């Protein structure tokens, strides 16, 4: 376990890191002393020959400079001591041992390690200063804060090693993870935060510092944006100016509750060709989230391009916000007189309530839930009561606060804080709790020595009336603690139990990868998986997708599907496709309609019997609906003219896209019934969003228009597959190993459960069947 | 009517490091556990007699401050005496983003 | 330990001004806050020096050599 | 211990000009001068000043990091303007109107009897 | 509990049924109970769906069972690797743990089972039982300090004279 | 060291837990995080 | 044993491991002074090479790719799709 | 303003930390748990002062 | 008179209260900038110790030297050692002090400022004198010392700014206010109920007029008139730290027009 | 090159729900009583109160980079008190021969109802919005 | 830290001209994030520094003492008397332009502790160095100048990367690695190289 399987390396450094508002997400701030203690070995080159003669001129001690020369001889120069560490004369073949240099690739890792994103390659930048400073976004998949942690950095000594790096484990290349095929680095704090109040309707910015923050985008195309009003006065909005950090072609639409296409409570998200048009800027959108900002923009620009973004939107935003300003204070818990009113008769009313259930259980007419004590049956209602109030009184305060409360602004744009740590704070505490229940009975039928016995009451059984603004009674103080406690032990005791786990989970399935066969196999080439997670797919290269055909009316259906050139009403206007006149009673043409028509109806029943629920969103390789939107910007489709498509052009088209949507190559009946089955789900998808109705009368769509959407589904499906040397086993491992280290009918659930679980416990804690 | 004894003061149910905690009633249970943990790591002058004793280090702080905000269980504790920090003129604020 | 000359945040000389405060509240019996005020401290950056200054130099000099 | 000295603030480096004036490549007629060893004092001062010139199209300046005293600042003036004139007049206006300022304030003092 | 169905209409819509939930289990014996539906019945232990509905069986309640330990805490786990897991331990043809008693007495290689758990009484029995590793898992390149037959050393690479000589 | 001469050891029910017993007794804040957790009392 | 270039079934893309470990070898033989296939159009970074000569699919290298039973395809850098 | 409680062994300081055990001489009574053949225990360990 | 204009409100050795009308707030800053970090001053730089008996670090002791303020009038005719020829100090580069101390009263023995003593010759210029402000005229309260207690120390003061070191900082703080009716909408006022009545009014409310709700937002409106309070140290009179400022920043602009000048060569 | 639209319209409400700078404002064609107006705008610049009659102009110029002075010499294309430019987001067929176009003039929303247009009004980051009275 | 588990490093040092200012000339000494209050309902750290304001102002001793009658509005009522706006809150003016900024700024004396982990005495990195005896691997601890350890997780996210040859490299030629002669017969150690 400690001198094989791990062991202590050379090359390695270690110190506390620091954020920095200005390094690139994929940098990483390396102190002086630490660049001049690592190395890396060159070979001396007709390339390098010059450059390297002159670091190790420079030396040990000056920066860009070397500590060691390799002769071909085998023995090792120390240019510490060397008398001849200046009259050095290199030889081609020779090693330098020079220096740790900006932007050399360097592994970068936060313990524990229970992700592949908890080791990362970054660039180096040589800096000031005792610290390793690194980018706010990559925070989040380390685990990372500045309140004392350290991390560890380990440099490559081979090309090789450095190539390894540089092109699997970079930054960039991390930032959409397969652990949940959605984006692990996003937007956050004071980016975040700030990235809210910039973009609302009230933002404006005059000249002077818009052209400042125009500057500040180390890729701006040096065009000065046209305000948003032109006299009187030349303003600029916050949306506007953000949009420049946007880049061309990235198309996005998010309806949130009451959007219109007029959003009229700035609702939502709509970005056209990398422009802003309505809603504001949040967590939503620019954090690390499914629909996001960040996963259109890796899958659709590229890691790099991503990558790039994270660093512009923040040097805008930062920058605005370090002369807007942002602050939080004591004012921001306080809530109004009457409101404080409003919140003390709440908890008065719900006192009686209680009162009210207590003298009706000491009078023996309290009547028990069916599978449940008269006593167990009763605390379920006062416990009930007493957060029903908790939350009434909290909601109280919640909406009492303006819109220029600090606290408010945080929780609105998502940057920290939740509803609860309002409520606490401003209006009430709440319900304290041990092993579930409410403080318990120490002292004989009392909480307290300063209580009756049999008390029942919420201030006996640790109900905490008070705010954290008007503070707590000794009473409140003490059941608070206890309660506080219970967290703190978990906490403590999770930690280990959590980290056994992860390992039993890696060593158990480290040895299981993709092979050249699309077959996952363990070192004794036992077959696990036929094919990788049941469709061959890479996690990354996924998103969840609508899969229209499943739900909605039967008649709903006809309407959106059905083309009938045989019928005047139910074929398609000449408006639609210029053909449209000649197509009309085409026997032969509706025999292939008929054909499309059915199939649609047969994926229907399929997707309803795997599906059963009903679930439209799903997770599948390729989004249509965004190459549908590129086509359409791409090839500027106006939305009046009629289509060059013929009904052979869509409905042939469409099914010899299909037979090129290869998982499984093998000529042979068993390979070829495989690809087949992998595919399957994929095209109810494809078949679903590109039948000839939808095509003509929804995405409008020209020839060449769909002739490039169907070469592009090709390309990202191809791309979208699983590569064959993909060691599946461990990141399955650590996709479940990582998320059970941030876990918190009454059924035994999470990491007690998931140790039942793993260890085929014979004797369960809560067996139960659930009869139908 | 039943009262037997009278609690001297209820703040004495705390210990040594959270008795230097100001307002801890109005502080998150665990918050105020950090704290009576922390203070055990802040420097301050730690006996007057410093200068005359050989210890495997020794951390003395330039210019201690006794708080502006004070508990009045402190006056036992020696803390205004004897300080483990300086009052410093704090900003809440995003500034430049450090 | 021994009065800072110069308050932290603005720099303004209080070296000077300690004799002058302790002497204000033994001999004038004063209140603090009027004597900080007398000796023209009105920022409280430059308050919060004298005000909470512990000079522990005289338990210092109470030991023999 | 990692720490720069102090002076590395003000003080020049071994062959390191003030300003260095390069070329913007993405539009015409613009320029970038770095200014090394100095800070917002100067910068956010002349950025100011080429706004009130109104043959200046563009003008803003960026300290790109703090542990640097240096500032990039992007000058764009209309065709047959140079903007290496344009930074000499607004860098002339700006001592002409401290000269001024100190005029008046000695005058204003000069009166005071305290 | 609510449960989405179609409808005559085609849209699928809220039906909630009546359901019972026990507090112990005996899947032979409530299955064939008149009044139930038989292809419904649901178990929390996945070692009865095991014995009783198979093995297959088995495998989607142990998923069924992994998703919600996950999904209860608010957490999203792409499906493929809970498959995974789900898949290892079923396999063998039952319910092989994530312990030292399931995986690691398996017939992978000596020194891999060594590395978890179990180390001494692992080689010793490798010893008496002339075990040969055939060095393919990452454990033993791992400890053999070898370029590990995984990602980058899943394939090999040759020079060609041919091309070399065709490109000059 | 004052809270250094008012520290409990309890080595080996429940009893990282803060018991109603430790009311006036013992600190209900001053305790470790980590597996000393609520063993370690203070006065 | 060798599977036949008539009969090879493996993907004609190269993976991102492949990809990776060419890059990697060629840059690392560059560095060791081995002969470049193609104008270095003042190339110095012998990885920054080795993009080029992958470029221009200039590579003289070949990849044994291995079959679970042991088996294995060749295939030459020249004739490998590199979509990544 | 030191407050003493300590020894000097060898010239650095050492604190005797209090040690928690269960008080001796005790009656307490214990349902001795499902799987077992006896339901209860009276328990006392007892010990000399 | 013609640019920008001054318009002092009161005056004393160690007070400033002006406005300055006509001006960018970019200017009005910069200069405010200027007067915190680069005016010169003269302050100990390097200091000697021969003897220390007291209860103090010889470094925490020699700390206090630096923020001693010296008498800086002459700074201006001084050279910064780094500039000056010599090998480290000398007279045209600098200005040595003597500290000698000794608790010869059975009493606590006092170490002030006033205690330092010039050694170096001064070419008769106003400079290195420790700055006594106190009324009982003994300056900075260095050390407390008992009986054998002695300090016998040499100190080097040099010519430096405030960017390198706080010590060298000739202004304590400087007051800056602007607009005290937010009429240029520069703040959106926090508050509960009304900003009005929960926000104190400025000094300078009198200064200018209120706005008259019954108005418009003056969109075309800017910021000029700034009210300023310029507090010394000791080191520079109030007024030359108002003066130098206003100098230090336009030879630093200066520079920049020189820079320009000697690049048009090539 | 030239004007697209050109009508002058009656407000009816004025809207700033938690705006402080902005408002919507709603308006109907004193000429057409088909054609309808939802449009924010920045009233902090230009208040407007209800029962206002004011002039609403389209036009698609009067390209590149922005230039900010020698406009007093330059043609301000300007006979108008407030003027925007945004980018014509959607074209909603509202049944008959009704249509409606959606402009954001950087966030700043705009909703015209009505028919005749069909020859004028595109699908444009070109739309500046010219209003007076 | 402060006195309610706000614990924290420095991330740069800015000199007073940069600084945030009031109108009065008052400068922070320590600027700390708004998002830390939030999710961590640590309110006594804003009374602390509310009342701590008005101590300093007062030049009384402000009782921050727990079970008492002070109330925030108490403390409140006793700062507008003193010019300073109620809440605590002051106008500031941006450092770097001079310009207020549009939010005001919760500013006031707070007692900060400085802790005992400073990152000089964290500060490590080897390239090459001391060995045990024993294993031959690098030794252990900054204090020895030892090597890092690359651990079983570590090896876990290269296997995952598919970093075969990165590795290799952590586990030979960065450390460990050595050189045997083996018999082809006896698969054993027992080799006599005279290699001369
Ligand atoms: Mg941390
Ligand atoms: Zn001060
Ligand atoms: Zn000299
Ligand atoms: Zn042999």
């Amino acid at each position: 376990r400690g001198n094989l399987m791990g062991k202590r390396v050379d090359f390695s450094a270690r110190t506390v890191i620091s954020g920095d508002p200005n390094l690139e997400l994929d940098q990483v701030g390396v102190p002086k002393s630490i660049a001049k203690t690592l190395t890396y070995p060159e070979v001396v080159t007709p390339y390098n020959i010059d450059r390297l003669t002159q670091l190790v001129r420079n030396g040990p001690n000056e920066h860009p400079g070397a500590k060691y020369v390799i002769r071909d001889s085998g023995d090792r120069i120390d240019l510490r001591y060397s008398k001849r560490a200046g009259d050095i004369q290199l030889q081609y073949g020779w090693k330098v041992e020079r220096h740790i240099m900006d932007n050399d690739p360097v592994l970068f890792n936060r313990q524990p390690s229970l992700h592949k994103m908890s080791m990362m390659a970054h660039r180096v930048k040589v800096i000031p200063y005792s610290t390793f400073r690194l980018n706010l976004s990559v925070t989040s998949p380390y685990n990372a804060d500045f309140d004392g942690d350290e991390m560890n950095l380990h440099v490559p000594q081979s090309e090789e090693t450095r190539a390894e790096l540089s092109q699997l484990c970079a930054v960039p290349l991390q930032i959409v993870s397969p652990q949940s095929n959605k984006p692990c680095m996003g937007i956050v704090q004071d980016t975040l935060c700030g990235i809210r109040k910039l973009t609302l309707r009230d933002t404006f910015i005059e000249l002077d510092q818009v052209l400042n923050m125009l500057y500040w985008v180390p890729d701006w195309d040096g065009v000065i944006p046209t305000p948003a009003i032109i006299k009187p006065k030349p303003l600029w909005s916050g949306k506007q100016i953000l949009s420049v950090a946007i880049p061309n072609g990235i198309h996005l639409q998010r309806f949130d509750e009451g959007t219109t296409l007029l959003s009229p409570k700035d609702n939502g998200m709509l970005i056209i060709d990398g422009q802003i048009i309505f809603g504001v800027v949040e967590k939503k959108t620019v954090g690390s989230s499914n629909g996001g900002l960040i996963h259109v923009v890796t899958r659709e620009k590229g890691p790099q391009v991503c990558a790039k973004l994270f660093g512009n939107i923040q040097k805008v935003v930062n920058f605005w916000l370090l002369h807007n300003g942002f602050s939080t204070g004591i004012g921001d818990t306080i809530a109004d007189g009457p409101t404080m009113r409003e919140i003390t008769e709440t908890i008065a009313e719900a006192k009686k309530k209680v009162l009210d259930v207590t003298k009706e259980a000491q009078a023996n007419l309290l009547t028990a839930k069916h599978g449940m004590t008269l006593r167990e049956s009763f605390e379920d209602n006062v416990v009930r009561f007493l957060n029903e109030a908790r939350d009434k009184a909290g909601r109280l305060a919640e909406v009492n606060l303006k819109d220029l409360n600090n606290v408010k602004q945080m929780v609105m744009a998502g940057s920290k804080g939740s509803f609860i740590n309002i409520a606490q704070m401003s209006a009430c505490v709440g319900q304290q709790s041990v092993e579930g229940k409410r403080i318990a009975f120490g002292f004989v039928d009392r909480t307290l020595p300063h209580f009756s016995k049999d008390d029942y009451s919420p201030e006996s059984k640790g109900f905490v009336e008070n705010s954290y603004l008007r503070g707590l009674t000794p009473q409140e103080f003490f059941f608070h603690a206890m309660g506080g406690r219970e967290g703190l032990i978990d906490t403590a005791v999770k930690t280990a139990e959590t980290g056994y786990i992860q390992r039993r989970l890696v060593k158990a399935l480290e040895d299981i990868m993709v092979h050249y066969d699309n077959t996952t196999r363990n070192s004794l080439g036992n077959v696990i998986q036929f094919i990788y997670g049941e469709d061959g797919m890479d996690a990354a290269h996924i998103e969840k997708q609508s899969l229209d055909t499943i739900g909605g009316s039967d008649a709903a259906f006809e309407k959106r599907y059905r083309v009938d050139l045989l019928n005047t009403d139910h074929t398609l206007d000449p408006s639609l496709l210029e053909s449209g006149s000649e197509i009309l009673g085409d026997l032969k043409l509706q025999v292939l309609l008929d054909e499309e028509y059915k199939q649609l109806v047969k994926d229907r029943k399929f997707l309803r019997e795997v599906f059963v629920d009903g679930e439209a969103n799903w997770p599948l390789p390729v989004n249509i609906r965004r190459i549908i939107q590129n086509a359409q910007q791409t090839f500027h489709i106006d939305h009046t003219k009629p289509s060059d498509l013929t009904i052979k052009d869509i409905v042939l088209g469409v099914k010899d896209l299909q037979e090129n949507l290869l998982v499984l190559r093998g000529k042979n009946e068993i390979i070829q019934n495989a690809q087949r089955d992998a595919v399957t789900l994929f095209c109810c998808l494809l078949r679903s969003r590109l039948a000839t109705r939808r095509v003509l009368q929804e995405y409008r769509l020209t020839k060449q228009a769909f002739d490039w959407v169907l070469s592009n589904i090709e390309a990202q499906f191809l791309r979208s597959v699983v590569h064959p040397g993909e060691m599946v086993g461990v990141l399955a491992a650590q996709s479940i190993g990582e998320p059970a280290t941030q876990m918190t009918k009454k059924v035994t659930s999470g990491v007690p459960r998931l140790k039942e679980i793993l260890n085929v416990a014979k004797n369960m804690k809560t067996p139960s069947l659930t009869v139908y | 009517t039943t009262f037997t004894h009278c609690e001297i003061h209820p703040s004495m149910i705390l210990g040594v490091a959270a008795s230097i905690i100001p307002f801890p009633d109005h502080n998150q249970s665990p918050r105020n556990t950090y704290q009576s943990a922390m203070g055990k790591q802040a420097m301050g002058v730690f006996l007057t007699n410093y200068n005359v004793r050989m210890d495997t280090m020794a951390n003395i702080l330039y210019y201690p401050q006794k708080p502006l905000g004070t508990t009045r269980a402190m006056e036992y504790l020696k803390f205004r005496e004897l300080p483990a920090g300086q009052n410093a003129i704090v900003a809440i604020a995003c500034y430049s983003g450090y | 330990m021994i009065v800072p000359v110069r308050c932290f945040s603005c720099g303004k000389v209080v070296g000077d001004k300690w004799e002058s405060y302790l002497n204000l509240l033994q001999e004038d019996e004063l209140d603090e806050g009027t004597a900080l005020s007398r000796l023209g401290l009105k920022r409280y950056c430059c308050r919060r020096m004298i005000l909470t200054h512990v000079d522990l130099i005289e338990k210092f000099l109470r030991y023999n050599p | 211990m990692n720490a720069p000295d102090r002076f590395e603030l003000f003080l020049l480096g071994e062959g390191e000009s003030k300003l260095k004036i390069d070329p913007d490549t993405k539009a015409p007629n613009a320029v970038v001068i770095t200014f090394e060893k100095e800070d917002h004092t100067l910068g956010n001062l002349i950025r100011a000043e080429l706004l009130n010139d109104r043959k200046v199209l563009f003008a803003a300046y960026k300290v790109e990091h703090p542990f640097f005293a240096r500032f990039k600042l992007r000058i764009q003036t209309t065709e047959g303007y140079d903007p290496k004139d344009a930074l000499k007049n607004a860098c002339n206006s700006i001592i002409n109107k401290l000269g001024a300022l100190k005029t008046n304030f000695e005058t204003e003092w000069n009166l005071q009897t305290l | 509990y609510d449960r989405k169905v179609p409808s005559p209409t085609g849209e699928y819509v809220k039906e909630p049924e009546w359901v019972l939930e026990t507090d112990g289990v005996n899947l032979s014996e409530v299955m064939t109970v008149p009044g139930i539906d038989p292809t419904r019945i649901y178990t929390n232990s996945f070692i009865d769906i095991m014995e009783v509905l198979g093995i297959e069986a088995g495998r989607a309640a142990l998923y069924k069972e992994v998703y919600n330990v996950i999904a209860s805490d608010g957490s999203y786990v792409n499906y493929r690797h809970m498959a995974l897991l789900v898949d290892v331990m079923t396999t063998q043809g039952g319910l092989t743990s994530v312990t030292r008693h399931g995986f690691n007495r398996s017939n992978t290689g000596a020194l891999m089972r060594c590395s978890f758990e179990e180390t001494v009484e692992i080689l010793f029995e490798a010893g008496a039982s002339a075990e040969l590793d055939d060095c393919r898992g990452v454990s033993e390149n791992v400890i053999l300090g070898q370029m590990a037959p995984i990602g980058t050393g899943a394939f090999d690479v040759m020079i060609d004279e041919e091309s070399l000589v065709k490109y000059m | 060291t004052l809270s250094h001469l008012r520290r409990t050891n309890t080595p080996i029910a429940k009893p990282r837990q803060l018991h109603n017993t430790h009311w006036g007794l013992v600190c209900p804040a001053e305790t470790p995080e980590g597996q000393a957790c609520g063993l370690v009392k203070n006065l | 044993k060798a599977i036949p270039k008539d009969q090879r079934a493996t993907t004609p893309y190269m993976t991102k491991y492949e990809r990776a470990r060419i890059l990697g070898t060629r840059a690392l033989q560059i560095s060791m002074n081995a002969p470049v296939f193609v104008d270095l159009e003042g190339e110095t970074d012998p990885l920054r090479i080795a993009m080029k000569e992958l470029a221009e699919k200039k590579i003289p290298l070949v990849i044994r790719r291995y079959l679970p039973d042991g088996s294995f395809e060749d295939w030459s850098v020249e004739e490998l799709i590199v979509d990544l | 303003f030191d407050m003493g409680g300590y020894f000097i062994i060898n010239g650095s300081e050492k604190v005797l930390i209090a040690q928690e055990r269960s008080a001796g001489n005790i009656v307490q009574v214990f349902k001795k748990a499902a799987p077992s053949p006896i339901s209860h225990v009276a328990e006392i360990r007892s010990a000399l002062e | 008179e013609e640019g920008p204009q001054v318009k002092i409100r009161e005056a004393s050795k160690d007070n400033v209260d002006f406005i300055l009308s006509n001006v960018d707030l970019a200017m009005a800053n910069s200069l405010r900038r200027v007067m915190i970090a680069e005016i010169p001053t003269l302050a100990i730089d390097s200091v000697e110790v021969e003897t220390n008996t007291t209860v103090l670090a010889d470094e925490f002791i020699a700390h206090r030297l630096g923020l001693i303020p010296l008498q800086s009038m002459d700074i201006e005719q001084l050279e910064y050692s780094r500039d000056c020829f010599c090998e480290d100090h000398c007279d045209k580069c600098s200005v040595v002090l003597t500290l000698q101390a000794f608790g010869e009263s059975e009493s606590t023995t006092n170490v002030y400022s006033k205690d330092l003593v010039i050694v170096s010759n001064l070419m008769g210029r106003n400079i290195g004198h420790p700055i006594i402000q106190d009324k009982e005229g003994n300056g900075v309260l260095i050390c407390k010392l008992r009986k054998g207690q002695e300090l016998k120390l040499t100190c080097v003061a040099k010519k430096g700014i405030a960017k390198e070191h706080a010590k060298w900082g000739p202004a304590a703080a400087i007051e800056f206010e602007y607009d005290p009716w937010n009429k240029l909408k520069h703040t959106d006022y926090w508050y509960e109920q009304d900003s009005a009545k929960e926000w104190p009014q400025s000094k300078n409310c009198e200064y200018e007029d209120p706005p008259n709700e019954g108005d418009p937002f003056d969109y075309k409106a800017q910021a000029d008139t700034f009210y300023m309070n310029v507090e010394s140290v000791g080191s520079i009179p109030v007024d030359q730290v108002v003066v130098r400022g206003i100098d230090t920043l336009q030879k630093k602009v200066a520079s920049i027009l020189l820079a320009l000048t000697q690049m048009d060569q090539d | 090159s030239n004007t697209l639209f050109d009508d002058i319209f009656q407000v009816s409400e004025v809207d700033p729900g938690r705006y402080n700078k902005v408002c919507r404002i709603e308006a109907a064609s004193t000429t057409q009583d088909q054609c309808k107006l939802t449009l924010d705008i920045n009233v902090e610049l230009f208040p407007v109160a209800a029962q206002d009659s004011l002039t609403v102009t389209i036009a698609s110029s009067l390209t590149r980079s922005w230039r900010p002075p020698q406009a007093g010499d330059r043609s301000l294309a300007d006979d108008y008190d407030y003027v925007m430019y945004g980018t014509a987001y959607k074209f909603e067929e509202v049944s008959k021969d009704l249509i409606a176009v959606y402009y954001s003039f950087g966030g700043l929303l705009m909703r015209l109802e009505g028919n005749y247009r069909n020859l004028n009004n595109l699908k444009q980051e070109n739309a500046y919005l010219l209003i007076r009275r | 830290a402060s006195r309610h588990g706000q614990k924290g490093t420095i991330g740069i040092t800015y000199r007073r001209e940069d600084m945030p200012f009031t109108a009065e000339g008052i400068v922070p000494d320590l600027i700390i994030n708004p998002h830390a209050i939030p999710s961590r309902m640590t309110v006594a750290h804003l009374i602390e520094c509310l009342l701590s304001k008005v101590a300093a102002l007062s030049g009384n001793e402000g009782d921050a003492s727990p079970f008492t009658d002070i109330t925030v509005e108490g403390i409140s009522k006793l700062l507008r008397e003193h010019g300073y706006q109620s809440r605590g809150f002051e106008v500031m003016y941006n450092g770097h332009t001079g310009k207020k900024l549009m939010a005001q700024i919760f500013f006031g004396p707070t007692y900060y502790q400085r802790l005992r982990h400073m990152v000089d005495d964290k500060i490590h990195a080897r390239a090459r160095g001391p060995m045990q005896v024993l294993t031959r691997q690098p030794v252990e601890g900054r204090s020895r100048d030892g090597g890092l350890r690359f651990g079983e997780m570590e090896r876990d996210c290269m296997i995952a990367h598919g970093a075969a040859s990165f590795l290799k490299e952590r586990l030979m030629e960065a450390s460990d690695a050595f050189r045997v002669h083996i018999c082809g017969i006896c698969g054993l150690m027992t080799v006599i190289a005279k290699l001369n």
